[PDB]
């Protein structure tokens, strides 16, 4: 059973998500793979330019989770 | 860095956003009744938030030293930058994208009943293989094992494993259908949720040989009645159960 321990929601510029603050004590705190993040997230945003990217990560009670990316905020593209 | 602290969620801060981002914000963490907008340093502001200054911790080695290996007596699951000095057989995990790290009490049980019971050379099916951590197991105990995932984002990621434990299971997409033709097997492991278990118990009959064994877990304490009641349904014999916490494991006689 995929238990979910955390929704995280963050808003980070595409491919600039590191290690450091918001990612790292967010993914952190609940003992999921901060680089592994960063480098998922980095490549699947990596040809977004500029754009603001809504992030949800979902935390599973084994450390694991997954993300899932949003549409350029409402205002931004507005 | 500096980090801007505001009362409200992302969706009801949204139209303010964009100036924190102009202003110079790195990224936004959605907290409890507050967004926390992150800068290399103060700016004047008009918002009204609250500016503070919270240095700048290496997150990275904070998550390594907090995360231990994982002991599932005969196994260790380690990941990839642990040491271990013991007998136990190691595992080595990249804690990652798939549910297997080896830090569940689920996995935990299916990896000591696979101990139980897999005979050296036996045909194993790990239905659900996420990480592939019980395939993996299942070869490291000279079994020869083959993982199923409806999942496929999990497979490149259990292929992924099985090359740093030196091992080849073969893993496929699909489920206990999929999983057919390349049976029956001697032992299945799955660790699932009760509904589905319920639901597969006569399918469960079809890929096992005579004699063979089923190891079901991912059953909450309370619901494990309704496996019970679906295994009996399909002629399966009781063996032991095992638990961990809230968790338990049934073993099933073909
Ligand atoms: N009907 C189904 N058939 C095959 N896999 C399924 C399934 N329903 C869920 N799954 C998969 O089952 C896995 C359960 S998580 C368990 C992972 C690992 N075997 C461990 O013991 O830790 C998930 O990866 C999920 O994608
Ligand atoms: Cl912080």
């Amino acid at each position: 059973m995929k238990k979910v321990v955390a929704v995280v929601k963050l808003q980070l510029p595409a491919g600039a998500a590191t290690p450091a603050p918001p990612v790292g004590p967010a993914l952190g705190q609940h003992g999921a793979n901060i680089m592994e993040f960063v480098k998922a997230f980095n490549a699947a945003t990596a040809n977004m330019g500029d754009a603001i990217v809504p992030v949800e990560i979902t935390i599973y009670a084994d450390r694991s989770f997954t993300f899932v990316t949003k549409t350029p905020p409402a205002s931004y593209l507005i | 860095m500096w980090v801007y602290r505001l009362k409200g969620t992302l969706e009801a801060l949204d139209p303010i956003l964009p100036g924190l981002f102009d202003g110079g914000a790195r990224g936004l963490w959605e907290r409890e009744g507050e967004v926390w907008a992150f800068f290399p340093a103060p700016v004047d502001l008009p918002y009204e938030g609250v500016w503070e200054e919270v240095g700048d911790e290496d997150w990275l080695e904070a998550w390594r030293r907090d995360l231990k290996p994982a002991l599932a007596p005969p196994f260790v699951v380690l990941a990839p930058w642990h040491t271990w000095e013991g007998a136990e057989i190691p595992l080595v995990i990249e804690p990652g994208m798939a549910f297997g790290t080896g830090h569940h009490e689920t996995t935990r049980l299916a990896l000591k009943a696979l101990a139980r019971h897999l005979r050296p050379g036996d045909k194993v099916l790990d239905l659900g293989t996420g990480s592939g951590v019980l395939a993996i197991a299942a070869e490291k105990l000279g079994g020869k094992a083959l993982g199923v995932d409806i999942d496929p984002m999990v497979l490149p990621q259990a292929e992924a494993n099985a090359k740093r434990n030196g091992v080849r299971p073969r893993f496929l997409e699909g489920s206990l259908e999929a999983a057919l033709p390349f049976g029956p097997f001697d032992l299945l492991v799955a660790n699932l949720y009760a509904e589905l278990h319920a639901a597969l118990a006569p399918r469960y009959r079809e890929a096992l040989v005579p004699g063979g064994r089923a190891l079901l877990t991912g059953i909450l304490k309370d619901r494990a009645p309704l496996v019970r009641e679906a295994m009996a349904g399909a002629g399966f014999r009781p063996l032991e159960e095992a638990a961990e916490g809230e968790w338990v494991l049934l073993a099933y006689g073909r």
